[PDB]
RNA sequence: AGUCCCUCCCGCUCGGGAGGGAGGCACUCUGGGGGGACUGCCGGCGAUAAGCCGGAGGAAGGGGCGGGCGACGGUAGGUCAGUAUGCCCCGAAACCCCCGGGCUACACGCGCGCUACAAUGGGCGGGACAAUGGGUGCCGACCCCGAAAGGGGGAGGUAAUCCCCUAAACCCGCCCUCAGUUCGGAUCGCGGGCUGCAACUCGCCCGCGUGAAGCUGGAAUCCCUAGUACCCGCGCGUCAUCAUCGCGC
RNA sequence: UGGAGGUGAUUUAAAUG
RNA sequence: GUCGGGCUCAUAACCCGAA
């Protein structure tokens, strides 16, 4: 099936996975620019050396952040689209090789479907999925109320990545679609502001709730 | 070119195809009916699985000789599903391995070192390394980095 | 006839590498580095050679023997050994400065090891514990 | 429709029921009150030099102790 | 918290007074001096004493 | 690893590999001794004290990281069914032995787990890489026989020497394509083995057949801050035989 | 240092041994 | 109203499921 030229691939330049350059990738949102790392790098695997230090995740390449985000079960102690998704012995917890391959196949599908550099489409999706206003909870008379606040850029980035991953996780659960295809679909839908995207709808809902509680 | 210069699975495939020409390699009469070990569930799906197992055993003797039945039984074992109990490792059986080694000796490719096991003969080394050379020649047409080796 | 030896370690894996003038052949336990699988392991070993450049890469031969640990531990230990051998062999500080910027661990290593396990669900880990019930 | 960016210049302190909120002073970078300094409440980790996107610039948070 | 221990301070003050012209603002020199002038057996304790003596030397030389 | 000799392979040998012997202690490792980190250096906050916050250099930075060691007491907390011991009882039985049963019963309520409800998979063939420990009432390579479980001989080992010991999760190729199914493997029939004085009550293993509930879980509620949690197998204890457990890797 | 007065306020429900 | 489970040191109140 897979040609031998792809099974034994030897790169010669420093670019993402030896296949895609990020030299023309632009980040439009001024708040998210210092936190989306795009410095040239071949293998996106830093072996978890960033979590110890405060604000360490800022200098981690965005593709590795995405790979880390999908290395999970998905629905452990809260429901996604109305269900727990507890996968346990057949999850991707700690299996970084399989997650890496999922991201690679999704990138190839994205590039074939749209004709653009996949990193750019991913950046557009995370820009459209990042909320700008949220809420905090107060208690009075045994009743819980909302109060509107602003969101820092690092939390915006984390929430956008988490919701993209959860949308992909829901689209492939007990259906004929595969994980790579679901991820490519979610990224493309979020890039175009289609309400069929989990992350974009979640983003709209959060902003609406924050707006109606000022 | 040697066995060390090519991927193992492709070499096993090529060697298995070439082994069908040697008259001394023949599946036993019980071959259509058995599993390859207590940790499997279903019979082999290839009608010509005997030749693949024989080729794998020959390459194993080439790389790790001298070697005997028990250690090969370790190599061909695996994980077993035990119903409601947790999965566990188990060894493979011995009849397939012992018969394959006896047939290979009948063909002159291996020989017996007393109290130590079986080792590859110069004939067997030449047989394997020629096929490896042929595969490597084909291989470096599409992977130019393999010409330096 | 120069021969230079270097060492690398990563979580119970140990790698010893030897370097001399050659044609660009790099072998790992006797296998060409171009055929290492999976791809994620192959890219781990190849990064220092790509950083150094094609001129330096094709002018040497490297042999690496590595034992212990697992398939990702062995790749990283070999990477450390190769980077140290390249900095010592060529003896230039632009390349060394290039390694520290891209990945400091390439030259300083990784000291992390497993934490010993403790009672209350000892087989699972030092900190994980049994579910607690009150009734 | 696209909000207004503002730069954090000073950290005041933590607040909220569970300590999850930080109050800051920000300087508006764009729009009608460009140059005005106001204080705001933020959810999430934040440092000096960050940029927020405010959806409106007329609400100011109550000063905390 | 890196709160200095009481007996370390006591012994460092005793050493400093007896030989005012023996300790400088160099940690290595003071480490060797503490090694020669006491019967301290722990390498950690020797380093702690030498560091406090260094701070004393620079505090008195600065005039407090 | 470099160096000398011998043998065998390849593209027939300019070159590239694999064994064996001579030789060496380089490298890895083993284990005795020593060095190294002190808020020592730099800039702020605080008082100019005690200290705190941020930088350099560094293998390591602020109890460096993980463990052992739990004050005066209380808890009439647990234990006389580990051993020691006062009183009260039995003392031809409530002491000492032997045989067969029972602790393994089953309308039902509860704790802690294992296996699943499938594609972030199931099956079939092929390819990879560990560490801790243990062995003479024993570990057993290697050969032969058997489809399997197993059976018949048996080198070496009182052990850095010989053995348990070529892990699984992972990777490649083919079948299955969202179905109570090539998901799941409970339950039961027939047959073959091992340990033991004894296998029905009441043991473990293998072959063919059989194919239950389960399609993600209400109110509630648990563990965890880094080589940690999740996921994956392995060693030892118990042990004649028997691990869904404990302690460790 | 330590005292005596005045005016304002007090974010659901929560019994028993 | 009956039966079962949650919450509480426990009972009552309160929450959930079922016939
Ligand atoms: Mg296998
Ligand atoms: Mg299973
Ligand atoms: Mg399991
Ligand atoms: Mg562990
Ligand atoms: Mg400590
Ligand atoms: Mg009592
Ligand atoms: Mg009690
Ligand atoms: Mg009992
Ligand atoms: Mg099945
Ligand atoms: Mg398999
Ligand atoms: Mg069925
Ligand atoms: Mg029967
Ligand atoms: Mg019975
Ligand atoms: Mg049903
Ligand atoms: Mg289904
Ligand atoms: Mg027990
Ligand atoms: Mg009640």
């Amino acid at each position: 099936a897979k040609p031998l030229s792809e099974r034994f691939f030897i790169p010669h330049e420093i670019k993402v996975m030896g296949r895609w350059s990020t030299e023309d990738v632009e980040v439009r949102d001024p708040s998210l620019k210092p936190y989306i790392n795009l410095e040239p790098r071949l293998l996106p695997h830093t072996h978890g050396r960033h979590a110890k230090k405060h604000f360490g995740k800022a200098n981690v390449h965005i593709v590795e952040r995405l790979i880390n985000k999908i290395m999970r079960s998905g629905g452990s102690h809260y429901k996604v689209a109305g269900h727990f998704m507890r996968r346990e012995h057949r999850s991707l917890n700690s299996k970084k090789v399989k997650a890496y391959e999922v991201v690679k196949e999704a990138f190839k599908i994205i590039e074939k479907r749209t004709g653009k550099n996949p990193i750019q489409v991913l950046v557009w999706a995370i820009e459209n999925a990042a909320p700008r206003e949220d809420t905090t909870s107060v208690m009075f008379g045994g009743i819980r109320y909302h109060v509107a606040v602003d969101i820092s850029p690092m939390r915006r980035l984390d929430v956008a990545l988490r919701n993209i991953a959860l949308g992909a996780s829901a689209k492939c659960y007990r259906t004929k679609m595969s994980f790579a295809e679901a991820l490519a679909e979610e990224i493309i839908l979020a890039a175009n502001k289609d309400p069929k995207s989990y992350a974009y709808s979640k983003k709209l809902e959060i902003e609406r709730i924050a707006e109606s509680s000022r | 070119a040697t066995v060390y210069d090519v991927p193992g699975d492709l070499l096993v495939e090529r060697v298995a195809q070439r082994l069908k020409e040697i008259p001394e390699i023949k599946p036993p009469e019980w071959a259509p009916f058995v599993k390859t070990g207590r940790h499997k569930e279903r019979l082999p799906e290839q009608e010509d699985w005997w030749y693949y197992r024989v080729a794998s055993i020959l390459r194993r003797v080439y790389l790790d000789g001298p070697v005997g039945i028990e250690r090969l039984r370790t190599y061909y074992g695996g994980r077993k599903n035990r119903g409601h109990a947790p999965e566990r490792f188990y060894k493979a059986g011995g009849s397939i391995i012992r018969k394959a080694l006896q047939q290979l000796e009948a063909a002159g490719f291996v020989e017996k070192v007393p109290g130590k096991g079986r080792v590859i003969t110069p004939k067997g080394r030449s047989f394997l390394d020629k096929i490896a050379t042929e595969l490597k020649k084909e291989l470096e047409e599409i992977i130019p980095e393999l010409k330096k080796y | 006839m120069r021969i230079i030896q270097t060492t690398g370690k990563r979580k119970t894996a140990i790698a010893r590498a030897v370097i001399r003038e050659g044609k660009g052949r790099v072998r790992i336990n006797g296998k060409p580095v171009e055929l290492v699988e999976p791809e994620i392991a192959r890219f781990t070993i190849l990064e220092p050679l790509i950083l150094a450049g094609e001129e330096i890469w094709n002018s040497v031969d490297i042999d690496v023997k590595v034992q212990g640990g697992g398939f990702m531990g062995q790749a990283e230990a070999a990477r450390i050994a190769i980077a140290r051998a390249l900095v010592e062999w060529t003896g230039d500080m632009n390349l060394k400065e290039k390694f520290i910027k891209y990945d400091r661990t390439m030259l300083v290593g990784d000291p992390r090891r497993t934490e010993p396990h403790k009672p209350n669900r000892s087989t699972k880990g030092p900190r994980a514990k049994r579910q607690k019930s009150y009734r | 429709d696209e909000g207004y960016p503002a730069e954090v210049i000073e950290i005041i302190g933590r607040t909220g029921t569970t300590g999850d909120v930080t109050q800051v002073k920000v300087r508006i970078l764009e729009g009608r009150d460009k140059g005005r300094v106001i204080r705001r409440n933020v959810r999430g980790p934040v440092r000096v030099g960050d940029i927020l996107i405010l959806r409106e610039t007329e609400r100011e948070a109550r000063e905390i102790k | 918290g890196k709160i200095r221990q009481g007996f370390i301070k006591r012994v460092a003050r005793e050493l400093f007074n007896k030989y005012p012209n023996e300790f400088t603002r160099d940690f290595e020199h003071n480490k060797k001096k503490v090694e020669e002038l006491t019967n301290v057996t722990s390498k950690k304790i020797r380093n702690r004493i030498a560091g406090y003596i260094t701070k004393l030397v620079r505090m008195k030389e600065e005039g407090k």
